[PDB]
């Protein structure tokens, strides 16, 4: 049970660097909201956001908290330096999805899927 | 009316003539508007408001666990006992035996093709009988 | 209200069931005779905890586990199901 | 330096995978049968991991099989039931193991073609 | 000299081979196994720590001067324990010679950038990353190489779907390119290709 | 032969025909639904039956190496014809 | 269920809804989006159009392949009208125009062709009927535009008893004749507004909205025989309303009233172009005209769709007509619209 | 050769009586209501169920806890089998207790009332293959079948 780590030896190190991404993604909504030229609100960015970390809010692997503070970082830098599109951005917030009901009785009518 | 599936478009359990309990798996799903059937009686029980306390296949199979435990035992034959006290409640009643001869209902083969809904919709079937008997 | 079913589950080979195969064995043929319209499911399985299922009016259930009680306790158990009725 | 990790592998926050994918499957662990149409043995070595069978519907314009399934075509191979089992778990989906069948072993004789008084005995070669 | 078959070439093969244990001798410390093939090609085996001695000793210990990085790629073995078989490519022009270096590692560990060693690894190392999802520490640039901006996953697992997981499609109501799950018109056909029947015996697996 | 069902549509060589009330024959609106007239089916019945005096005879389909794979047609039973399975040309043992 | 229409897949491009739909006026402003919602979910949609195909082709990639049909048609040829609805499961009527040209006019294209789709889709055995009527549809309306559609309406219902009809308010969008249109008054300097824009009251509605209660009505079995009201969710003063444009837009705002009469000399003047009018005498009385307030007929609510605000999608179709200086300018920098409560 | 038969005449729709008590198609949730309605109606005995031949072991426990919560028990089978004594109570009393496989290990078999090559044409294979190369003895009472 003896593993390589990634960056953080435990978990306390790691929701140090958790931290450490969620400001630089709460910071970075304002500019990404005017540089994009987005309709949205920066309070719709900055919910958006704390809704992709608390789908995360489960995991107790230093190692797996580490990559996905990897992806966050990258996935930041795109936004930041306008590698993204705003189809990129906007593809955060499923505009065309029409809501898939998440009853018993709703997805019996539809469908066979559970 | 309401549409079923069929044994090849659901994943249920039959338990054989042993007691072994097996699983179907779905290889097509129920055509048209048809559905799987414990989610028909599950929908309707809901809303006559009496929701049955089990929404995926999983959790009605646990619900089979309760009532009797080797319904989820795929593939295993358990086995059962205590024929002497079955053998002793069997005499409490006397009955008669009828005169008729023991007459099974399948004596030739053309008797044999069609004997549940599924056969008898079957034209390879209903080949097969026209051939016996012709 | 009343009862409407019972269940015993219980191992064929566990040491944990053997009081309960001793009741089947000995007071099962003598319960049945005396509730002769009253389903009493016996169901075997391999290494399943012994335990007993009392179904009542409208759905309801209760069930008690068996594990370790003896020819007498069982008697008493069942003997709470057929006399108190939820 | 080494770090002591104390929990079940999971990946599944890593992998990509939407969460209607992992959570509504349900995986098959198994070796496949062998095709009965041929004697061959050789496709019942390896276990192999399926996922279940989704809707496919006719499309309107040519009548071809749609799907939306992404998983329907998806067949993982595993030397052993284990590897198998440890790739599902990390994956968090549920899965059903299936026993591998062994043909059982026959004892074969030709001469019990010929038998004097046994009903093995063939009345034709 | 039969004109169908392949024509062996055993001179190279003893060559291949009196280096490859050359190689595990000098490095005991990282070298798991050294094979030869039949078409003569020497591959390494190493332990992961030993990416950097091994590929360093190798392009500049005089008697190897393996100065050209051919290739860099991962492949993935669900059924291993370390999923991730990692490949490194090296040609050496001045012995006119190659050599295959292999290490292994998993989802969640990191594996030693080969960059110092050879720059060429530097985008080799961004599509292992893109493509298998296999970190690689203190690379100075690491992030998707061939994959969409935003893209989840590691297409190039055997896990992954064929055809992904989402598609794109110009939705006039919002005036841009949007991601939908994928729904295909005509589901790719799954073909069983295999024969029940063995074809090469010399590489069968005892019971 | 090319039939029109009571709907007016051409019924093809294999039976395919929408039914009156299938919203999809709209795609044939201010258009035609192609349909080849040549039914293999037909063409090949015209074919006269071949008479030849041994009990097999082979069948490549003709222009050697341009037809078939060579097949062999037994010809022993003389209530049908043997026909070829891969062009469907008949033939006939001759007394 | 023919089983052909039966619904199949999840619900994407490739998937089947069951609907089969002829949308009349489907080039237009509204067409685009029903169009839209019906080929996201898989629907064949019957495209009878007038214009030159070119004008067609940003419906094109709208559905799978196969889902759209273009048939040409004429609102005078009723044979033209059956070869497009008689495979159909539902009609929709979007027909419209803002103004009269030398060949239709306001009862040509809100009377006699919405009663001919009608006559026609009810001899087809079309199911359903969706017609398009007007909020503020009234037969003593001063607007020629608005007397007609309180005759269609009517018309509509007897032809076809079983037709929902759907009263939208004036209707917001990126290419709506709404919001674009106070925004382009800016080319002639002030904001010209009969009684200083003090005494009208609106409530318009999003583009959106509208769309997805046409969509609802396809599939609520109990949209059939009622009339629907589809407005936003605030009424707001005419001059606030315009106001509130030109602070989104960030142009300079020099509104000035002008009377009635002399309102229409200028809506008469603007008339004579052979091309789309800039605005009519109509127009200047539509925009005018006072929301009805009519709660005795099911809103957008009773269709399953929450009313979008003006304020959330505004800068949606204003930004365009923004300077380079003000193009980047958020949402929340201008404030919201007075409200009449 | 019997799942061609799949293809045929199949319930592809929920169907309910109209006014001229003919079967007519519906949606789900329209004919569920309407059998919803009928079940809140009724009570204890005045609700009953019958499970036909391919009924699914997850149908029968749903229907039998469905009509449980009206207090109807009777949960009903076409299939017959004596509820004297024991009944259904004890599994030993309607299985096969030896196994199909046990057939090979038995030297007598006593068949009763039975035509085992049509009733269960692969356990009637395990008879005879027991009858030809274990030199099993078969006795049977009931009509002189082949
Ligand atoms: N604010 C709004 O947008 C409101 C709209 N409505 C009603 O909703 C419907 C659509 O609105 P909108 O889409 O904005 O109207 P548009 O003018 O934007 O599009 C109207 C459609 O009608 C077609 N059309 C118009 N005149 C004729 C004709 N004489 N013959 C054939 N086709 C014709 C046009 O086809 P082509 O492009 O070929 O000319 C176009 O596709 C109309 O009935 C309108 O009155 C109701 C309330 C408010
Ligand atoms: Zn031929």
């Amino acid at each position: 049970t003896s593993v390589k780590p990634i960056f953080s030896r435990d978990m306390n190190e790691a929701k140090r660097r958790v931290r450490e991404l969620y400001r630089a993604w709460y910071r970075e909504v304002p500019n990404t909201v005017h540089l994009f030229q987005l309709d949205i609100s920066v309070k719709q960015g900055r919910d958006k956001v704390r809704e992709m970390f608390k789908k995360n809010a489960h995991i107790t692997d230093p190692r797996v908290v580490d990559l996905l503070v990897i992806k966050g970082k990258m996935e930041l830098e795109e936004t930041i330096k306008v590698w993204k599109q705003r189809t990129h951005v906007m593809r955060f917030f499923h505009e065309t999805e029409a809501p898939r009901p998440k009853d018993f009785l709703s997805k019996f009518y539809v469908g066979h899927d559970p | 009316i309401l549409p079923g599936a069929a044994y090849t478009e659901k994943s249920a359990t039959y338990v054989n003539t042993e007691g072994r309990a097996q699983q179907t798996k779905v290889a097509v799903t129920p055509p048209g508007l048809a559905r799987e059937d414990w989610k028909i009686i599950r929908a309707l029980s809901e809303i006559a408001g009496m929701t049955l306390p089990y929404d995926t296949l999983d959790q009605v199979r646990n619900r089979l666990e309760e009532v009797s435990p080797n319904l989820v035992r795929y593939d295993d034959v358990e086995g059962a006992n205590y024929f002497q006290q079955a053998s002793e409640l069997s005499k409490l009643v006397n009955q008669q035996l009828l005169a008729d001869p023991l007459v099974p209902p399948q004596l030739t083969i053309k008797d044999f093709y069609m004997t549940d809904s599924i056969s008898r919709a079957s034209q390879t079937m209903a080949k097969c009988v026209k051939a016996v008997t012709e | 209200l009343g009862l409407r079913e019972i269940r015993i589950h219980l191992c064929q080979r566990s040491p944990g069931s053997q009081g309960v195969r001793d009741f089947i064995e000995k007071r099962y043929v003598e319960l049945k005779k005396a509730n002769p319209d009253l389903p009493i499911l016996i169901r075997e399985c391999s290494d399943v905890q012994p335990k007993l299922w009392a179904r009542y009016a409208f759905g309801q259930e209760k069930n008690v586990s068996l594990n370790n009680f003896s020819a007498d306790q069982v008697t008493r158990a069942l003997e709470n199901v057929l006399s108190s009725k939820a | 330096q080494l770090i002591t990790v104390d929990e079940k592998l999971d990946i599944t926050t890593i992998t990509g995978v939407p969460e209607e994918h992992i959570k509504t499957r349900k995986a098959r662990i198994f070796v496949p049968a062998r095709n009965n149409m041929q004697s061959g043995v050789n496709n019942t070595k390896k276990w192999k991991m399926e996922f279940d069978t989704r809707e496919r519907w006719e499309n309107p314009l040519m009548g071809w099989a749609s799907t939306a399934d992404p998983l329907s075509n998806l067949v993982l191979t595993f030397s052993t039931k284990e590897d198998a089992v440890a790739f599902a778990e990390k994956n968090g989906w549920s899965y059903d193991v299936e026993e591998r069948k062994v043909p059982k072993p026959k004892s074969k004789s030709y001469g019990a073609n010929f038998s004097w008084n046994k009903r093995t005995r063939v009345s034709t070669k | 000299t039969r004109p169908t078959v392949r024509p062996r070439n055993d001179v190279a093969h003893k060559q291949l081979s009196a280096f490859g244990e050359y190689v595990a001798e000098i490095l005991p410390k990282y070298v798991q196994q050294v094979q030869v093939s039949c078409f003569n090609e020497l591959e390494i085996c190493i332990h992961p720590d030993g990416v950097i001695p091994v590929l360093t000793f190798l392009r500049d210990h005089s008697n190897a001067q393996f100065k050209s990085l051919a290739d860099l790629t991962a492949v993935d073995i669900p059924t291993r324990q370390n999923r991730f078989e990692i490949v490194y490519n090296l040609l050496s022009l001045r012995f006119n010679s190659r050599i295959r270096v292999k290490t292994y590692t998993d989802e969640l560990t990191p594996i030693e950038s080969s960059v110092p060693v050879y720059k060429a690894a530097n985008w080799y190392e961004r599509e292992i990353w893109d493509m298998f999802g296999v970190f690689f520490a203190n690379h100075p640039d690491l992030r998707r190489i061939l994959t969409d901006y935003g893209f989840e996953g590691h297409p190039f697992r055997k896990d992954f779907p064929l055809s992904g997981y989402v598609e794109l499609r110009y939705d006039d109501e919002v005036k841009r390119v949007v991601a939908e799950p994928v729904e295909l018109a005509q589901e790719f056909r799954k073909f069983d290709l295999n024969s029940p029947w063995e074809a090469f015996p010399a590489y069968r697996q005892p019971p | 032969g090319v039939r029109t069902s009571p709907t007016g549509e051409k019924v093809t060589h294999t039976g395919q025909v929408y039914d009156d009330g299938d919203y999809r024959k709209v795609r044939f609106v201010g258009r035609q639904k192609e349909v080849n007239e040549n039914f293999a089916i037909d063409l090949i019945a015209e074919q006269p039956v071949s008479q030849v005096g041994s009990r097999v005879i082979s069948c490549d389909g003709g222009g050697g190496a341009l037809g078939h794979p060579r097949v062999y047609i037994n010809l022993d039973k003389e209530t049908k014809t043997g026909t070829c399975g891969y062009c469907g040309l008949q033939f006939r043992q001759q007394h | 269920l023919h089983h052909a229409v039966i619904p199949h897949g999840k619900g994407g491009r490739s998937s089947v809804s069951g609907i089969v739909a002829t949308v009349f006026g489907a080039t237009g402003f509204l067409g685009r989006y029903v169009v839209n919602h019906l080929g996201r979910m898989g629907s064949q949609v019957i495209v009878p159009h007038r214009c030159e195909p070119y004008d067609t082709m940003h419906l094109r990639p709208m559905g799978d392949l196969g889902q759209i049909i273009f048939m040409d048609w004429n609102g005078r040829d009723k044979d033209s009208i059956r070869r497009a609805v008689e495979h159909s499961s539902v009609v929709i009527n979007l027909v419209g125009r803002e103004w009269e040209t030398q060949n239709f006019d306001f009862e040509d294209v809100f009377v006699k062709i919405p009663q001919a789709i009608a006559q026609v889709s009810k001899e087809a055995g079309v199911e359903k009927f969706i017609h398009i009527s007007h909020l503020n549809a009234d037969i003593k309306s001063s607007s020629k535009y608005l007397r007609s559609k309180a005759v269609g309406e009517k018309e509509v219902r007897e032809t076809f008893p079983e037709a929902t009809i759907i009263k939208p308010a004036e209707i917001f969008g990126r290419e709506d004749r709404f919001l674009n249109y106070f925004a382009n008054i800016r080319w002639f300097g002030g904001v010209p507004l009969i009684s200083l824009g003090k005494k009208t009251v609106k409530q318009p509605v999003y583009i959106v909205d509208v769309t997805k209660g046409i969509i609802n009505a396809i599939k609520d079995p109990d949209a059939r025989g009622k009339t629907f009201a589809f407005v936003g969710p605030s009424r707001y003063l005419l001059f606030d309303l315009v106001q509130y444009v030109f602070a989104v837009a960030h142009r300079p705002f020099l509104p000035y009233p002008l009377p009635h009469f002399a309102y229409r000399w200028i809506g008469r003047l603007f008339e004579i172009s052979p091309f789309e009018p800039w605005t009519t005498r109509d127009k200047v009385e539509r925009i005018h005209t006072t929301d009805k307030i009519l709660p005795h007929l099911p809103g957008l609510e009773d269709l399953g769709v929450e009313a979008t605000p003006l304020e959330l999608k505004a800068i949606e179709v204003l930004r365009r007509h923004r300077t380079y200086r003000w193009l980047s300018s958020e949402i929340e920098d201008v404030q919201p619209a007075k409200t009449i409560p | 050769f019997a799942y061609d038969g799949l293809k045929r005449q199949r319930l592809t729709e929920p169907m309910v009586r109209n006014e001229k008590g003919l079967l007519t198609h519906t949606t789900w949730e329209d004919a569920l209501s309407r059998v919803a309605g009928m079940l809140q109606s009724f009570q204890g005995n005045d609700v009953a169920a019958i499970a036909g031949g391919l009924v699914d072991a997850e149908a029968l426990i749903a229907l039998k806890d469905l009509l449980n919560r009206v207090d109807s028990d009777t949960l009903c089978t076409e299939e017959v089998f004596p509820t004297a004594g024991a009944g259904t109570d004890l599994r030993s009393n309607y299985l096969l207790n030896t196994t199909i496989a046990g057939v090979e290990e038995a030297d007598v078999v006593l068949l009763v009332g039975t035509n085992p090559r049509f009733e269960a044409p692969l356990f009637n294979a395990r008879i005879r293959k027991s009858w030809l190369h274990n030199d099993l003895k078969v006795a049977l009472i009931g009509s002189p079948v082949d």
